[PDB]
Order: structure tokens, then C-alpha cells, then sequence
């Protein structure tokens, strides 16, 4: 579950030797970041639903088709208006999650792992996604660590995406 | 496996929601205390070898029917295996701390340790006093004054104490 | 070769993935370091002759046999006196090589690895190097965070001795 | 693999030397920068399927006869695996740049490539203009002031492209 | 495993007995039949993926606990996994067909799904529901007129109803 | 390259035996389907390019949004329309070789295996190519086996896409 | 268990794949050799005693010793000639099985395998049981298809034998 | 491994084309004759052991020399391996008849055997002469008028015939 | 596995003690008889295939439903698997006698075997008679007068009974 | 290749020790044999072509019809009862290496290996050869020592055959 | 568990046959070296106090620093002059083992095995032991092979100390 | 590998004779002084370790540029693959004296030796003087008259001195 912390230990118990400084500055590393991680996700988890609404609002101007196609894929009904929200709330979610773990083990987790295979499957498109993501990161309006932070995991998604 | 905050982002997925602001600051003090638990990884590792060897024996002298021929620690063999077993609670018990959470030690080192013990038949009851043993000696090695910042460690020894605690529980 | 450095980019190579923002948090930790472990190392090279004499003498006095006893394996010549002091050189200058690389690496690969057979053959104590470390430990007179480190490779090679 | 610190303590040891105050302000400075290898590698990683795929497409578009049946990248599985490829020198760069050393890069990934690509019938000059135009765009990428703390990264740069560079002659 | 064949050879074989003339004409109308089993094969193969995907849809509307974060389908991981065993389960019910025997599909699919689901916590009540989703769409897309030579696919149908059935009854 | 004849052998070869009656019932098998396959294979050659045409055109009447969209995965322009023809003659192309060789080999080899990678790098539609299929299928006009078989070919690439 | 339906069952299994026309093939082979098959199996079965007393006659003929050395591999007694029927009477049993199941699968697994051991530890002569076969294809009396898979089987043991 | 048809959709599709009109006819006519290379393959196989042994004892009388201790198929170990090959070579000239290609045979049999041969000391013109023999009697079970709807099967005893002559011009 | 001296070294060391002037005069005899030990283990071995083929024989003349169609043994597969039970137990029996120790019996062989039986359906009774039989046959073979230098082998006889009576019980 | 010498230094080897007091005894063993062996080689040497001669008529005898059968496998030719004495004479030598070598080795590389096609593909009876092996044992003549050990690779070739 | 007896077995079990005149020869080694062999068992039983006592005493005045030295691994006191008789006990005994099992076995099993740890963990010099096992050989007083064999033991545990 | 014996065994089979009158006189008197030999063997191994570490240690006081930093033999890693090396030759040597033949130690030790120590960049001709001190001193421990009945051993000396020749010789 890739965070600083975990893989440090990971690492030590594969060769089975206790941890060494090395670790230590792994740990030092993860513990001066989660201050910009932490204010991050808390920004995030505020701004929430203006940035869902407005992302999913994004996706739908850049392909207007998927609000009038007939069909369960695409969200010309409510139901699937509320789908799409859904997912997008997911994407945002496992963003924060990132950020409090100092990882994208969580995204990688819940989220990226048998990803293609449900859009495969449901014929969704990674394009959509992208562009959400696209959004999230213009408008979460984040300073210095906190953003460049972030917007790395928000990368993260869209080059899995990719 | 799980850290203290992965942990946490395990829970509230299961839930689906984000992480609450009672939480996030839960975790953001864990957080501010980071280098006393560096500190007692630090320790304890820089002294692993005192920490097993003294506590080794201290158990034999304590109980010297392990060592007699015939007993479980008996021959070279299984002397050194049970130094090594020691060593290896001992590291587990390091990576708890340096992560803050137990199940770095629950699944890879605790879990199913009773029966095997039960089916070599080494003693667990054994095994416990040597980890008992070493617990202390840990704890008197994190807590000692000399040569560090003065504060405040006693959340962190008790939260260390639980880790030793539950090795030992876990092969009675 | 066990750096945080190199400990990073080699887990990300074996999962065949990019470096996420976990080894980048591994580097910062490093580069912070990195300031308390060059200078650490710079006090320990200056203070180098003190240091090497100083143990060697630690060592003859906690056990003066060696200097007494005859053949090789012991420091009753010249031509043993001067092997002591070598090794107790290559000691520290491990250390002083930890303390640049951020990591144990050096000292693994250079000494402690077969370092086992070394000294069972040639009939050397592990116990004599040992007070040699413990006393560079108290003697180097570093102090905060360089003091912390180059005790952490210190207690380590005796560790790898016990 | 070496990193820059590691390169230069295997120097020195092979002399049986402490490194001299001259190469460890050498070191010194490489580590007040070490913020700006960062952003490179964040910039780069941030940005990798742009980089390959643009890439990829300018250099079909480039040379058509790649793509055409019978070319070496006409072929899902062989598409496929040339941009896996474009990818991957793009990955051992990055770890090159986090390193500040071309070990990565020389050993797990260059060595060797030049005669898999004869032997298999991949064009190298081919490859290598992939490379060089990920070169192109990942330089533009790390250098563009949007977003970031003003300074020179011209020396960073100038060793980025290194990276790049040889990966490129190592397939012609 | 048997084929409809090899499943009467083997009884035969432990009575020590030829075929009787009876049962070699059971075979022989089985083999005249041949050409509309075949059409059932490559009729559900040809619709695999419609099959699946619509059933699990409409699973996922009957049961939404299922998505739901927390339920057993949440996640990508598992989302995935779980459209996997229904097109498994699928699979295998075509090879029953083809072989004219229910042994490829009691042995390598159905046989201790049961407690692999229990143990990992599956709701096996549900997979009988979109295993019964499939078998209806199945049926309907082998009985369907359209294009192909009008005949008499009942007993067929039946029979492919069968096999469905038992992988539904497997995990209740 | 899985056929009848090489699909054969090559178990077979695997199991260090002679070629028995089985694989004689094979080759009858493939021998017996070929007339059907290669009249098959003929036809769709000779309506090679109506069906081209023609397919084109009816996934661009299914999504509208691919020929105005601007930018390289869609087409807007004379560059996009001609990729578009391209790989929708690709797909019949395959589908002929297929009815030659009487199985899914040389679709596997050639075109299936990779397909997931090059449409989500290059952010292609698998529904697009769905539609495109679909086409072929209702405007080969095949009858009786030659048709059944091409189909299987057709709806093979459909599933290789969901 | 080799037959044309269980192999193609089989690979498709192994490879994770659904089954595609190759299979379809396969088993339109062997529905189609199924009808001189059956029949074939049929006219075996009934000719069973003339072909089988016929049989074990000509192997006494062709090596007399068998029917008056001592001792128990041999048939000098009732017992022996027994025994001698019996296997006969299994050849033949297997090679009507052969033609239901249209492979050697029934043949292979019942009797081939292991044969070697069977025949050296009780010391029988393969040679003989060759003689046997080779009775039983020139006085089966079948016609064309019938004839020339049934004779396949029996030259099959015969080459399992030698 | 190509078949026939395979060989032929391989060459059209490096060239970007379908097959023509003039090559599907060609492959036409090959399938009409299906039924005389089944014949080809079934009577060799179902001759195996007497083609080769036949041929072993034929190439020993002739060559006293290999079978003389000291000569490379002396004692048993070897006698057994140099039989296994006659075999083995037989074994992939049928399947080359039965796909109607020579690729099954070049590539997994013929490939390198020279310098296998050439390594080990194994008379290679030996085992041509071997080779040659089973060709002679192959031929001739093939070629049989007893038994079979009579025909032409000039086109293919040329083919077989061929497949015989490459392996053994790949051990001279 | 222990031999004979072995086995006695095993005892003495769990109880931290030499071997005392009588278990080593014990021993000494055992030495002392050395030859006809070896003659056991020489005849028996150098009569194998008698040994075994003669037991199952009239095993099968005994048990007809053995390998009557159905029964266990029936089939090449099978009849060769049991003949090579018989064979295994043998051989393991004479490992037994050269070591003097049943041991290598008890745990390479005899452990686990009477549950491999009933889980695969054999009858363990039935064995044991060909056990019994290869014990009788073993032994007669052991005590023929025939070329030997005469003595009293009688207590050798009734160890190698011992061995043969624990494999036969091991599968009732 | 099975000899007490190289089985001990094999063993060895495997476990990458020096040869132990475990190794000596074993020699021992072999060197103490030796005396024996080597003379029980002798005697079989010079008795060489009695025994063949012996052997192979003994065969004939049990086994008349292998004087008058027609063809290859069979010795009613000059060109068989050649080939037969070949192989006595064979077996023969394998027992004299054996003796020589101290155990089965030799017998067991030259000749058991394989064995069993060699037997099936020519045709040829295990049961003619063991008949031969007997009767060298019969008619050696040999004492004691020599005796118990050239018939332990006499009985060892009849169980090879069994 | 290295004897002639259990290797002999050892190998023959692992190539899956039966006992050759091979492992006979190795019983024979054996069985004659074992009268050598348990009459020195025996010497070494009765002269064990001596040996015992007499060794530790030659340990002592090798290396005198380990009798006063402080501290648990050094033998200032009575709790540590036991353990090192304890210990010397231990070797002679696994050296009367050796002689019965006629190899290096048990000592390997019971002592050698895990030394290197016991050894580095408790810090006891092999040197120490070295000198004990040195005496004892000087010191038994034993005969002709019985002391070649003895001594063989010995110096293996020297040997397995450097 | 060959012994002594089978050696000449081998010799006799590609000739397909008997062993001569000769030739087995010629073994037997290798075989009346056996005794000798594995004193040679028991002698050599019983001071393995001296053997060895004597040797390398004159070695390094003799080519101080061998452990000088930057050396083949500095580094803890080295220095003890180096010892190892020195230990393995004379394993393999004594290996050979036992079996009486030089195969054991040609085949797997010094066969391609010179080629592994080129590449690591070993110096070899240092490599011999090692194994020429080795020489020196396993020759003084076996003729050494003390403790031993008395003989001449100086055929057994020169056979020995053979093979360690051969292992210097194998890396110059
Ligand atoms: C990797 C090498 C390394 C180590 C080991 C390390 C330890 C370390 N301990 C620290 C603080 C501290 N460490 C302690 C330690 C203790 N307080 C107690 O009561 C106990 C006696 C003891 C157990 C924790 C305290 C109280 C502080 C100050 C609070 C804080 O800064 O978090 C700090 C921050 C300030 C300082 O004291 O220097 C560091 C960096 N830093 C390093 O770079």
C-alpha cells in the first residue's frame, strides 16, 4: 500500500534487517510533508462539492454528446447525471486520501488497480475522467506544497489514465 | 499492511467518506510527535544485540531446563534458532513503532506463531518471559535522560509496551 | 547499495513504476539530512589520527593480552600494531562514508559483508573491535543531529558484531 | 546503481581515501539544489504519457514507413511495444535525474538495448529520434516558470539532457 | 473431464462391457444434433460480453448494497473481479455445452466456489442471481429465429438451461 | 497463431506424440469449413471498399461529435477521416485472413494483442470500432455458412473490445 | 483423456479463452466421423467372439511355443489360454471405445499406459499381442471410413508396442 | 509455426494486401486434395516404428562402424538416442505433410541439430543415410495401391518427398 | 532416519549422557554379526523382482475382484502402480534391515500411507496379504542353506519379520 | 557412475565438505572388496568364451524357436547366433567392469540404461537374456567372496530385466 | 545425519533403487571400523573427568585473561568456570558419539550446526575452544587407529572453528 | 568424474575389451597401498584450515598489493572470497587424491577457472603462488613421520604434488 512509511518497513523486512537510518529519513521526509499534505486535504474535502459539481460540469462541456446519447453509459438522465458525480466524488476523495497517506497506495489501491477493465467494460471514457481531473486541479486553488502536492496526484490519475 | 494513517484511510473508505476534521487533527499530532517515535526506533535498534543476548540469558538462567539436554534450546542448532526468534519479535516489534500501527507485526511475524510453536513444541510460555524480558530493557533504553532533548515520552512508551504486549499474548 | 536514494529508485524499479511523490518525500528526507551528515563527516575526518590512536589505545587497555600475547593475530610487534590501527582506520572511514551516503550501504558492502569469516579465521575479536567503536562514540564530541548519526553507524557496526 | 554521493565514496574507497574537503562542498552544493532535482523529477513523472505519446505520433508522422505494413511498428503487439519502450528509457531517465547518477540508466536499461533492437530488427536511429524528441519536450516541461519559485535550472538542464543524450546514442 | 462420448466410455469401461447398440444409438442422435449445439456455442460466445455487462447491470440496480462503498463490489479491484467470475462462470457453461457434458464445468469452475466465496465473503446469493441473469439472456439469444435454418432447439435450450442452473445452485 | 492445423500440432508437440485420428478429425474439420471460408473471404474482398466506405460513415452517423471535435484522435480533418478508413480496414482485412485460415489467429497476432494500450494512449473509442464491426456485419450480405463464420470473426472483434 | 472435444475443451482452458471457431471445427470433425464411428464400433462389437477367438488362434500359430511351455506367462493350460482371451478380448473392448469417443484418449488411459511394466514383470511377449492386433485388422471386415479409422486404433497399439 | 494458409496470410500482410483472387485459388485447390495428405499422414504414422526401425537395422548393416564399441551409437545410453532422433525426425516430417509447411520442421527440429550433431560427434552423414532410408520406405507405404480409393498422389509423394530431403541436407 | 547406532547416540544425547559399557557392548555384537545382516539385505535385494511378481500373482489368483473390471487394480495405469507399491515397500523393508533401524520404513514409507489408501480407494487389507506374502518369500529366501557359510541366523530372520509385520500393519 | 569411490566424493561434493572419516570408511570398504573382485574379474576374463559359447546354447535350449524363427530379431541365421553371442558377451564384460569398478556403475551407463527400447523397438526377449545370465552364474564356478559379489551384478542384470 | 550407514541409504533412496554391492562395501567400512571405534568411545568415557578438568585448565592457561576478566562470557567466577567444563563435556561427548556412528553426524547435528551464532551472540572465542580440543587430542592416549580416528573428530571441530 | 578404477574401465570400453593380466595388477597395487592414501586425504583434510590460512596469509605479507586499497583481495566482500577460493582448490585437490584421479578437480574446479578470474580481473599468477604454498605445506603434513606406521610414501607424495601442480598451472 505504497506510502514513505510502509515501504520503509517493506523494504527492511524483505532483507530482514531492522531499520536503519536510511528509514528514519524516510520517515523524516513523510512527517515534514504531511503539514502542506494535511492542510491539503482538509481544503479539498472542503471545497468538495463546488469541485465535484464544477468538474462533472466540465466534463459535460467538453463532450457535450455524453448529456444527450441514449444509454447507460452516458448521462442524458439523472440517473447516470449521478453516476458520473459519483465517480468524480471517488477520483476526489482517494486524492485526499493521498494526501493524508503521503502515497498514491490508496488511489492504487481502491481506485487504478482493474480500473481499465471497468471502462472497458462499461464503455466509459478515460478521456471524461481526464478532463475532471483537468478541472480539479485549476480550481482547487491550493498554494505552493500543498499544491504542487496535489496536483501531483492528480497527474498521477490522469497518466493511469493514459 | 497499515501506518497509523493508512490505517485511518482504511476505515473511511469502507465508509466512503473523507477523513473528518476531528481525525485529520488526530493524525496531525501523531504528526508533531514524530521524532520522540524516531527517536525510540533509534534507540531500540542501536541496542538490538544488548537488548536479545541480555534477555537470552536472563530466560536460561531463569529457567535452565531449556538448556539442559534435552530441553527445546539445547544442541547449536536450536540455540541459535531461538536467538534468532528473539531478534525477529524484536525487529517486528521496531517496525510496529516506526509505523505506528500493529499489523506490521500481527500478520508477518504474530499470526499462526502459536501453533507453530505448539507443533515444533517449544514452549511459548518461554518465549513470552524473553519478550517480557526484553520489553523492559526497550523501555528503560527509549526513557533514558542522557543525551536527548528533555520531554514528555510516556504516551509513546505505553503505545511501544503494547506492541511487546502483544507478542508475548500472542504464543501463550 | 542501501542509500534512501537508491533504496527509492530501486523499489520503484522492481514494481516497474515511476517515481511517485512517496521517493520524492525519501530524497527530501535525504537532503535534509544530508547538511548535519557532510559536516559529521568533515569533524570526524579532521579529528581521523586522535580518533585511530585513541581507540587502538582503548582497545590495548580493556584487553592488554594483545599486546602481549605471541603470533599473529595479535599486537605484541610492531607489524600487529600497525594492522590494528588500519582496520580501526577502516572503521571509521566506513562511518564517515555512511554518514555522506545517508546510509549503512558503504559499511555493508565494504566491511561487514564477510567480515564473519574474516576474524574466524585470522583469530581475531569481534570484542576488540568493538571497544573501538565505543570509544569513537565517545570521542568524536559531535553533538546534535551529526552526533546522532554517526552514533546510529557506530552502534550498527557493533551490532553487526553481535 | 550508484547515486552522486555513493559514486564519489566508491572512488575514495578504491584509494583507500576520506573524501577531501573540496568533494564533499562539491556534494554540499548538489544537495542545496536538490530542490530543483525534484521539480525535474515531479515536472517529467508529472507529465509522462504526454511526453511519450506526442512524442510517438510526431515520430510516425515522421517517418511513415514505421507504421505502413511490414514496418517494425505496423502490429498492435508491436506498436504496443515500441511505445513501452519510448516509455521506459523515458522512466530510466527520470531515475537517472532523482539519482544524479547515469548508473541507473547505463546498467538496467542502455546496456545491452543495442543489440536487441539488431537483433530483433528494430531501427535505432528510429529510436533515438523518439528519444530525442521526449528530450525536446521534457526540457520544455521542467524549464517553463509557470507555477513555480523563480532561479536557474540551467545547470540541472544541461545535466538532464545528458540523460537523454546518451540513451539516444546508445541505440545507434 | 468427459465429453457426452468419453462419459459413456468410462461407465462402460468399469462394467467392463462394449457400448450397447441402444446406447451407440443415443450417441448416434446426439451426433445428428451436433449442428445446433454448435450455433448454441457460437451463438452465446459470439454475445459474451453483452451477456455479462447487461446481467451485472442489472444486478447492480437490483442490489445496490452491492456498490454501495463498503459492499462487496466497491472498489475497482473488485468491481473488476467480480464482472470476471461472472464471465468465468459463463465461460465454462459454454464448454459444458460444446463437450455435451457438465464435468468441465462441475470440476474446474463450480466445484469449491462455494467456500471460496464464503471465505472471502462474497454473497454467493447474489451470484446465483446474475448467473440466472445470463442464463435467461443466453437463452434468449440461442432460441432467437432470426438468421439461421428453423428447427426444433428445445431440447437443447433445456439442456443449456441445465448447466446454468447447477452453476447458479453451486453457490447458494 | 491459433488455426485448426497449427492449433493441432502443436498440441501435439507438446505431448512428444505422432499425430493420432484426433487431429486427422481436425484437419477435416478446417478442410470441410474452407470452401464456405474462402468464397467467404473473396466477397468481402471484392466489396472491399463499399464496406469500408460505408462503415466509416456509419460511426461517424453514431457519433457526430468524432467529426467536428478538434485535435488528433478524432476527425475533424482529411488526416483524421483517413486514419479512421485505415483501421476500420484494418479490422475487415483481418476478418478476410481470419476465413482463410480458418481461426482467430492472425486478428490475435496482428491487431488484438496491444489493441487496449494503443487506443487508451492514443485515446481512441472502443465503441467507435465497435460500431464500425457492427456495420460490416449487416452489409457483408453472406449467406448461410460463409456468413455464421464471417460473423464470428466480426463479433470476436466486438468482444475483444467490451 | 484424448478426444476431439475434451482437446479443444482443453487448450481453449488453458489459454483463458472462450471457444472461438477453430473449436467449432474441431467438433464439426468429429460429429462428421462420428456416423462410420458408430457404426464401426457396432460391426466390432457384434463380430466380439469370432475375432477374438480368431485372434488369440492366429498368436498361437504364429508362436506355438505359447501353448505348451510350462509355467504361468505362458497358455499351456486352460488358465493361460483364458488369460490370453481376455486381454484380446480388452484390445479389442478399448479399440470399439476408441471409435465412440474418436481418439485414442480411452485406449491411452485404460491400457497403453503402464503396459511396459504390465508386460515386463509378468513376461509377456508384445510381439504376440502385435499378432493379435494384426489379426483383427485383416478379418474386422469393414468398409472404407469404418475400416480405415478402426485400423488406425489397431495400428495405434501396435505402434504403442514396438 | 506457419500452416499452408498461414504462410500465405503472413506474406499478405507484410505487404499491406489480401490475398488475390489467383492465391485463395491456389490454397482451393490444396484443400480439395485434403483428403489424399490425411491418407499420407496416417499411413506413415500409423507405420512409424517399422519405418524407423527398419531403416536403424538397414543403416547399421551398412555402417558396421557406428554400432562397433567406440563407435557413437555403441552401448545403450546412445543405441536408444539414435533411434529416439530417426523417430523424432519422422515424428516432424508428418507434421510438416500434415500443416503443409516445412516451418514446424525447420524451426523446432532441423534448427541447429547441425552443430548439435557436429558438437557431440554424431556422424551427421550417417544420419542423413538413416534419414533417406525412412524416406525410400515412407514413400513407398504412401504410394500403396491396396486398400484406398485409387488417385493421383504424384504432387504430394513430391512434397513428403521434399520434407524428407531438407532434414536430411541439414545434417551434412 | 536413525541407524542402529545412530538410533542409540539419539537417545543418549537427550539425556546429556555417554553410552554406557552395556549399550556399547550391545552394539558391539550387532557389529559382530555384521555379515549376515549384509547376506539379508544382498539376497533379498538380489531376488527383487521374484520376491514382488510372485506376490502379486497369487495375490490377484486369491482376490479376483482385485482385477476384475472396476476392482482397483484394474487397467495397465493401475496394475503397474500397485506391482510398484509392492516393489516400494520391499525396498524400504531392506533399507530397514541394512540400516537396523526401523525408521527409514516408518517415515519415508509407512507414514501417511494407510490415509493415501482410503482417500484413494485402495484396500489397505489387500495389500497387507501382498505385504504378508513378499515377508514369506523374503524370509525363506534369507534362510536357504544353499551357498552360504551355515550359522544361526534366527535372530536376524526375526528382525526382518518385525519390519515386513509393520508395513502390512501400517495399511489395516 | 555408481562406484563407492565416486559416490563418496560425490556426496560430498554436494554438501561442499572435505571428505570425513564417513568417505574413509567407505573406501575401505572398497579396497578391502578389491582383493576379491579383482580376482573374481580375472577368472570370468579367462573363462570368457566357454561361458559365451555356454550361454548363448543354453538359451537356444529353453528357448528353441528362437533357433528357427524367420527373421532379424531371431537367430535361425549365422548373422543372429552372431549378434546373440555379441550381446552374452556384452553383458559378460559389464559384469567383469563391475567387479573391477566395485559397483553397478559401469552396467549401469553402458548398457541398463536404455535397455528397455533398444528391446522393445529390435524385438528381442528380456526373458532370453536373463535365461543367459543365469547360466554364467551356474558355470563361473567361482568361490566365496568372488562368488556372493559377480552374482550380486548377474542377479542385478536379471532384475534390470524384470 | 552424516554416518556410512545413513548416507549409504541416503543416496540410494534418492535415486530410487535398491541396495548394490556399492552400500555393502559401505556397511563393511563401517562394520570394520567400528571395533577401533567403540573401544575408543569407551577410553574416552572412562578418562572424561580427567580430560575434562584437564583441558579446562589448558584453556585457561593458553589464554589466563579469562579467569579474571569481568562479566558474564569470561570465567572469573564459579558460574563461569562451570559453563566452560560444561562446555568442553559437550564436545568430548559429541566426540564419543562420532566414534559410535562412525561419523561426523551427530556432532554436526548436535553441536556444529548453529556454533557461528552461539559463539558471536554470547561473544566466546573459538580459539578457546580450539586450545581444549588441542589438549584433548594430546591426552587421550589412544592407540593406533582408535586415535586416528579420535583425532579426525577433534580436528574436524577444530576446522569447523576456523 | 573417474576414479582410479574407472578410468581404466572406461579406457577398456571404447577398445571393447577386458581389462588386461596387466592392468589389473597394475590397480591392485594401488589398491594394496590404500592405506597410505587416505592418510594422505585424512592428513591434508585435518588441517584444512592452517593449510589454508598460513598460506594465504605469507601470500598477502608477500604481494602487499593485493590488500592494499584498491587491490583484488581489499574489501571484507573480497578478502573472503579469496580465502574461499584458496580453501575450495585444496578441497577439490584432496577430492582427487582420494578417488585417485585428476578428473574431479579438471572437471569442476579448474576447468574454465583462468577465463572467471580474467574477467573479474584476479590476478592468477598469484592465485598459484597461494596454491603453490598450499602445496608445500599439505606435502610437509603428509610426509611427516611422526604418529604414523612407518613406509614410503614418495609415490603418493609425487601424485599429490601432481594435482596441485595441475591447479597453479590451470590459472597462469
Ligand atoms: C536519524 C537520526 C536522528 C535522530 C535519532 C533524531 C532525533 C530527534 N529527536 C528530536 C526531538 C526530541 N526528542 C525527544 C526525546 C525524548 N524525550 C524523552 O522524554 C525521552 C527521554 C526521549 C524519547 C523520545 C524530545 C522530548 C524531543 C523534543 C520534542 C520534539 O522535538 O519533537 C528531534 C528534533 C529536535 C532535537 O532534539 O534535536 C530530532 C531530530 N533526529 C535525527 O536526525
Amino acid at each position: 500500500m505504497k506510502t514513505p512509511l510502509t515501504d520503509a518497513v517493506s523494504t527492511a523486512d524483505s532483507q530482514g534487517r531492522f531499520l536503519s537510518s536510511t528509514e528514519i529519513q524516510v520517515a523524516f521526509g513523510r512527517f515534514r510533508q504531511a503539514k502542506a499534505g494535511l492542510a491539503a486535504a482538509n481544503a479539498l474535502t472542503s471545497a468538495a462539492d463546488a469541485l465535484i459539481s464544477g468538474a462533472a460540469q466540465a466534463v459535460y462541456n467538453s463532450f457535450p454528446y455524453t448529456t444527450c446519447m441514449q444509454g447507460p453509459n452516458y448521462a442524458a438522465d439523472q440517473r447516470g447525471k449521478d453516476k458520473c458525480a459519483r465517480d468524480i466524488g471517488y477520483y476526489l476523495r482517494m486524492v485526499t486520501y493521498c494526501l493524508i497517506a503521503g502515497g498514491t497506495g490508496p488511489m492504487d489501491e481502491y481506485l487504478i488497480a482493474g480500473i481499465d477493465e471497468v471502462n472497458r467494460t462499461f464503455e466509459l471514457s478515460p478521456s471524461w475522467y481526464i478532463e475532471a481531473l483537468k478541472y480539479i486541479k485549476a480550481n482547487h486553488g491550493l498554494a505552493g506544497d500543498a499544491a504542487a502536492e496535489a496536483n501531483s496526484y492528480l497527474d498521477y490519475a490522469i497518466n493511469a489514465l493514459s | 499492511m497499515f501506518d497509523a494513517f493508512t490505517k485511518v484511510a482504511a476505515q473511511a473508505d469502507t465508509r466512503g467518506e473523507m477523513v473528518s476534521v476531528a481525525q485529520i487533527d488526530a493524525l496531525s499530532q501523531m504528526v508533531a510527535e514524530a521524532n520522540k517515535r524516531l527517536d525510540a526506533v533509534n534507540r531500540i535498534t542501536a541496542n538490538a544485540s544488548t537488548v536479545v543476548s541480555n534477555a537470552a540469558r536472563a530466560l536460561f538462567a531463569e529457567q535452565p531446563q531449556l538448556i539442559a539436554p534435552g530441553g527445546n534450546a539445547y544442541t547449536s542448532n536450536r540455540m541459535a534458532a531461538c536467538l534468532r526468534d528473539m531478534e525477529i519479535i524484536l525487529r517486528y516489534v521496531t517496525y510496529a513503532v516506526f509505523a505506528g500501527d500493529a499489523s506490521a507485526l500481527e500478520d508477518r511475524c504474530l499470526n499462526g506463531l502459536r501453533e507453530t510453536y505448539s507443533a515444533l513444541g517449544t514452549p511459548g510460555s518461554s518465549v513470552a518471559v524473553g519478550v517480557g524480558k526484553m520489553k523492559e530493557a526497550a523501555l528503560a533504553i527509549v526513557n533514558d535522560p542522557a543525551g536527548i532533548t528533555p520531554g514528555d515520552c510516556s504516551a509513546l512508551a505505553s503505545e511501544i509496551a503494547g506492541y511487546f504486549d502483544r507478542a508475548a499474548a500472542a504464543v501463550s
